């Protein structure tokens, strides 16, 4: 009754979906009062659907309803748009999530799950007997609100969401104010860092630093404050090793900021006169504070090179702070210069140079999270303008990542909208008119674009659009400062020399290797090396061994034949020693068990590739597998998946998707232009299914998505916000689907000629220089697989004995010189030979109970000869087939095959 | 009706156009800025030697430099004008934002150091000498004085070489190639 | 020597303001090479002549209907 069970499961799933839709309909119209009078025809249709659902429920207790609900879903679009206009942050949600959040009449718990989508840095909401106590950040930090907010039973979602939005700003300001007062009282930051949230401590420390630096500039002494900041840094580094995880993150971020403070003070100390000292002080970012402001939230303003910007006091949690390179400071300066006249800050340069992260760091320094969009050809004028009117109402800063990917027509069409937004911001217009709909304009909004010019399949910005932005170039980032500061944060003893050695070794590997199209060794690989070295400190310590092990595990699997020898020579030359490799006994045993149960044979190269893949994926989230056709990529990752399932016990689900078989509209999605609803694609559907977690097992299971096709750029840089550390999928309709930590993406391809650097650096690449399996091992495994697909033991033994290694290898080497149409390597054709021979023996086994051993062996040898002929020289002419049958006759007591 | 829009070739004509488009120190700073913009736009044309590639400086850069200059003059009103700070901001942020290479950044910094040097006996070009403003003059008188000292300037035949401070070989090569192209085209057109 | 002919023979030059002010045509077509624009020139001319420009870029069907 498997078919009956499947039908029952499908009916149960459909009934669950219909029940959820009916619950949403009851929440939006059937439960709330003074809400059916907005649309009378829709109210009557909802009443009829309610009557039909009640009749169906009574019949079940004693498809048409779902179809009716889907049909009346079109009539709810105007109400959903009005609801979005009520609370501006709802523009980052789809229609289904909007119904879910508006149908929560009294449960008030589905709102908490969406806080990452609406806000960006808030995960859940703390509840205490029907009262919100505070909001919880993504990184585990707990914020307690200034005062508790009571919830009414008949209250609406958007009103209490707005008062929570204002209460968060008020609470963050209160924590900043009393933290700054405590630091003004003369206490040390070591006792404050375990009391308040990270943002308040950071802002108070920056204000204190700029006040003390200006006081020191009123004189000409700098040594005392430099020594004091050095002692504070040493104390924070001492406190780092003896604290919990949240305090560890907070102390790491404050140590980054204090290292920047010490760098600025040291640069100011090395001045010769006072004019250059004042110039250098004006070049860096300052955090002043109003002294006579009657409004609390506008009491902190940021000054840099004479321009002033307002602090928004929005909760950001504990983000991954960035190392303040001089290029980053100049980028902040030009961003402030652009935003002084409400223009759009623009960054152009090669990939992996720190553009989107620089914009995000600027936003975090301005105390607001920056929503990032991933532009694509499917972003037509209506979708992009809807995103713009979504970000104008909220006031959040929009960073249109990969702005070149837009179609040129959309680029020219949105110029009027961008100019209108800029003019409304500059002239102080209360309302603007986009899409024939007057909308409010929050004065805090801004737009940024980060484009990567000079690439294949990328459009060019028209000059009438480029005049509304301010291009800044970041071709050359400072890897040395980033490496030094991060390694000092981690706790390495000799940070400066180790970072200089790392950077010099990276440049040596970039400049002294075979120039192939995927050897990209910029900043992303260095960041990956440091992130992989972070777990290694537990079992290798802070030293050279951790660095060389991380360099191996990150860089080595993406190298060829001579390049890995060059890398090993450089590693021995530039570093003092190479550490003892990991024991890795358990993972090797699990891999060998998985290969034994999968029929593969563990050679040296295949086991090396599997171990490299495992150690690469342990930190990296998205991987690209590159090699020849029929090299063993699928076998490698399937075997490693089975090994992981054996070792950890977590169940694995694999969702193999072929990229080029499907169009983009069927892969990610497509806006239905008939009446503007979002139809899910396939990858988006998988992501939403794993995010919602109806089944309840994806929390304790790994999810692997394989893109088993070529890397078409038009398909791959639609995911640039997914591959990088953003870990969100920015849909056209504003839906921000996050990427869970157990969601990994594998790319299975053969060539990288048409791909772009924007996706090679984002993934840990794995290169297959040659085949992972020998000929004889592959033949043995194929024979075992064909036998498993089915006296018999004696027949199998004699068949395996007939495949003599020397004769078979001689025949395979002799077959290479023939002229082949539709050229295939003889490695790939062995599957046909094995399957054909096994099927012929299986077909002729019915008369094998009454034959002598010699005759049986001769017949089986003849069938094997025929199968080898027709699977090796099958695509050749008659003369070549005659030459090959003569050759196989010579190279094998065997029965003659003519 | 058809109109083709192109940048003005003459340096002096560019200065006159930017002056006609537009505290006495604000007028002095915008005059020096107009001269700097004209010089850098003239140097932009020479691709092998003036820069490393083809750049495009438009009115937005001039507007931002003017706004930054008036903001620095307004805020730093103690008459001690931070010329080094203005030089760094203009050569790095405003006019140096679009610059991708490093040699072009160096030549922009050199041009800004020559133009915005902040010396009383300022000599931006071998012909025109601009004295700094006095503290006892009016805005209209200042504008009249600057227009008068701009009117008396005569552009020499080697303005593409002598005014931009460049060796004559590159200018001679570029002008020779352009003259050869236009003369060959008009020779082909004149016969028929 | 190249522009000596223009300097000597011709004693008049026409800019955008003159060609706009001295043309019977109600439609003008403006052209330039890539990565340069003269929209600010037309905005300045409209401001000096005390008129209103409706800047409408092309490329999309909604903007075409508005045009
Ligand atoms: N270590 C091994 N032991 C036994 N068989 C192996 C081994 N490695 C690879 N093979 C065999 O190699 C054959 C081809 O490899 P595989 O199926 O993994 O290709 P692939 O990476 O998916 O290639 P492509 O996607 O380019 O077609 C398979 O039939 C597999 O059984
Ligand atoms: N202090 C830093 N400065 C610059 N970049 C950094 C720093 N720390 C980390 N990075 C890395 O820089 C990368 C920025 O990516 P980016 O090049 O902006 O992407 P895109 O080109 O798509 O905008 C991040 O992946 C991050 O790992
Ligand atoms: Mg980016």
């Amino acid at each position: 009754l498997e078919s009956k069970l499947t039908k029952l499961s499908e009916i149960q799933v459909n009934w669950v979906e219909v029940q959820f839709y009916w619950l949403d309909l009851y929440g939006i119209l059937g439960e709330n009062l003074d809400i059916q009078n907005f649309l009378p025809l829709e109210t009557s249709k909802f009443k009829s659907l309610t009557s039909e659902y009640k009749m169906i429920t009574t019949r079940a207790f004693q498809k048409l309803t779902i179809d009716s609900l889907k049909m009346i879903k079109s009539s709810l679009s105007t109400f959903l748009e009005r609801q979005r206009r009520q609370f501006p942050r709802f523009y980052f949600l789809g229609n289904d999530d909007l119904l879910k959040i508006i149908g929560s009449g009294k449960h008030h718990d589905q709102v908490s799950k969406f806080m990452k989508k609406m806000f960006g840095s808030i995960e859940s909401i703390i509840f205490f007997e029907d009262s919100i106590t505070g909001v919880r950040s993504v990184e585990g930090e707990v914020l307690n609100l200034n005062e508790k907010i009571e919830l009414k039973d008949s209250i609406q979602a958007q009103e209490w969401l707005n008062i929570l939005d204002t209460e968060i700003k008020l609470s963050v300001f209160t924590q900043f104010r009393d933290c700054l007062g405590q630091l003004k009282d003369g206490t040390d930051i070591e006792v404050v860092v375990s009391k308040y949230i990270f943002q308040a401590i950071l802002l108070s420390a920056q204000v204190m630093w700029t006040e003390l630096v200006e006081k020191c500039l009123q004189t000409n002494e700098f040594s005392k404050y430099w020594k004091e900041v050095d002692m504070k840094i040493k104390g924070l580094l001492d406190k780092l090793n003896k604290s919990s995880d949240n305090v560890k993150k907070k102390i790491e971020a404050l140590l980054v900021e204090y290292l920047h403070f010490n760098n600025v003070i040291g640069q100011l100390k090395n001045c010769s006169t006072k004019e250059e000292a004042r110039l250098l002080w004006a070049k860096v970012q300052k955090f002043y504070q109003k002294n006579d402001t009657l409004d609390d939230l506008n009491s902190v303003f940021i000054s840099q090179s004479g321009y002033l910007l307002q602090y928004k006091f929005e909760y950001i949690g504990i983000p991954e702070r960035l190392i303040y390179t001089p290029l980053l400071l100049v980028g902040f300066a030009t961003l402030t210069d652009s935003l002084h006249q409400k223009y759009g800050g623009c960054f152009f340069g090669p990939a992996g140079t720190g553009k989107t992260e620089t914009v995000k760091a600027f936003g975090q320094n301005l105390g607001r999270v920056v929503v990032v969009f991933n532009c694509d050809d499917s972003f037509d004028y209506q979708v992009l303008s809807r995103l713009l009117v979504g970000i104008t109402q909220i006031g959040a800063w929009g960073c249109f990542d990969e702005f070149n990917r837009l179609d040129e027509k959309v680029l020219s069409a949105v110029s009027a909208n961008i100019q209108q937004i800029q003019n409304g911001l500059q002239v102080g217009k209360s309302h603007i008119t986009l899409l024939e709909e007057e909308t409010p304009l929050s004065p805090h909004t801004a737009v940024f674009i980060t484009l990567n010019p000079g690439y294949n399949g990328r459009s060019e910005l028209p000059e009438n659009l480029k005049k509304s932005f301010r291009e800044f170039s970041m071709k050359s980032p400072q890897s040395g400062t980033i490496a030094e500061m991060i390694l000092q944060i981690m706790g390495f003893e000799d940070s400066k020399s180790l970072a200089s050695k790392i950077v010099h070794f990276l440049e040596l590997l970039s400049s002294k290797c075979s120039s192939m199209n995927h050897y990209h060794f910029g900043l992303r690989t260095l960041k990956g090396v440091l992130r992989n070295c972070s777990p290694l400190v537990s079992e290798f310590g802070e030293g050279e061994k951790t660095v060389v092990e991380s360099l191996k595990r990150v860089i080595l699997p993406s190298l060829g034949d001579t390049d890995e020898l060059v890398f090993k020579d450089e590693l021995s030359k530039i570093f003092d020693s190479a550490g003892t490799p990991l024991n890795s006994k358990a993972i090797v045993q699990c891999l060998k068990d998985a290969g034994q149960r999968s029929g593969f044979s563990m050679s040296e190269e295949f086991l090396k590739k599997c171990m490299q893949f495992y150690y690469m994926q342990k930190t990296q989230q998205a991987l690209i597998l590159v090699g020849k056709a029929g090299c063993g990529k699928t076998a490698t990752w399937k075997t490693v998946i089975d090994a992981m399932a054996i070792f950890d016990g977590h169940a694995n689900v694999v969702y193999v998707i072929d990229t080029k078989v499907l169009t983009k509209e069927s892969l990610y999605g497509s806006m239905l232009k008939a009446t503007l609803e979002w139809r899910d694609g396939l990858f988006t559907s998988i992501l939403r299914r794993v995010n919602d977690d109806i089944t309840g097992t994806f929390k304790n299971s790994r999810i692997w998505v394989v893109f088993d096709s070529d890397l078409d750029p038009e398909y791959v840089e639609a995911m640039n916000s997914v591959l990088d550390d953003n870990k969100i999928l920015t849909l056209p309709n504003g839906e921000r689907l996050p990427i869970p930590p157990n969601f990994r993406i594998l790319f299975e391809t053969d060539n990288l000629d048409h791909t772009t650097p924007a996706t090679i650096t984002r993934c840990g690449l794995l290169w297959f220089s040659t085949d992972v399996c020998s000929i004889s091992s592959k033949i043995d495994h194929l024979l075992n697989k064909s036998y498993e697909a089915l006296e018999l033991d004696k027949l199998k033994d004699l068949i395996s004995d007939s495949f003599d290694m020397a004769s078979l290898t001689n025949i395979f080497t002799c077959s290479n010189d023939l002229v082949h149409i539709l050229g295939v390597r003889t490695f790939n054709k062995l599957e046909t030979a094995v399957q054909l021979a096994v099927h012929l023996i299986s077909s002729y086994r019915q008369w094998f109970q009454n034959l002598d051993d010699k005759s049986l062996k001769d017949v089986i040898t003849l069938l094997i000869k025929r199968s080898l002929l027709y699977a090796l020289a099958g695509d050749s002419t008659g003369e070549s087939q005659r030459a090959f049958i003569q050759t196989i006759n010579t190279y094998f007591d065997s029965q003659e095959l003519s | 009706d058809r109109v083709v829009y192109e940048d003005i070739p003459g340096i002096l004509d560019t200065v006159k156009d930017l002056w006609g488009s537009q505290g006495v120190w604000s007028v002095y700073c915008t005059f020096l800025l107009s001269w700097f913009h004209a010089l850098i736009t003239a140097r932009t044309r020479l691709v092998p030697h003036g820069f490393s590639k083809k750049y495009y400086f438009n009115d937005c850069d001039f507007q931002f430099a003017s706004v930054y200059l008036e903001n620095v003059l307004a805020t730093n009103s103690t008459n001690n004008i931070p010329w080094a700070q203005v030089r760094d901001h203009i050569a790095t942020i405003v006019y140096g934002g679009k610059i991708d290479e490093e040699k072009d950044l160096e030549v922009v910094a050199k041009l800004c150091a020559h133009v915005f040097c902040g010396s009383d006996n300022l000599q931006i070009v071998p012909g025109v000498r601009i004295p700094q403003p006095l503290l006892q003059q009016s805005e209209e008188e200042e504008r009249a004085r600057l227009t008068a000292i701009l009117s008396n300037t005569i552009e020499p035949a080697d303005s593409l070489s002598s005014w931009l401070q460049l060796p004559r070989e590159s200018i001679l090569d570029y002008e020779r190639l352009q003259a050869k192209e236009v003369a060959s085209s008009t020779e082909q057109l004149l016969q028929e | 020597a190249l522009n000596w002919f223009k300097n000597e023979f011709f004693v008049d030059e026409w800019n955008i303001a003159d060609v706009v002010a001295n043309s019977e045509n109600n439609y003008f077509t403006m052209a330039s090479e890539r990565d340069v624009d003269g929209t600010f020139k037309l905005i300045e001319l409209a401001k000096a002549s005390k008129e209103s420009l409706k800047i409408i870029p092309l490329g999309s069907i909604e903007n075409l209907n508005y045009a």
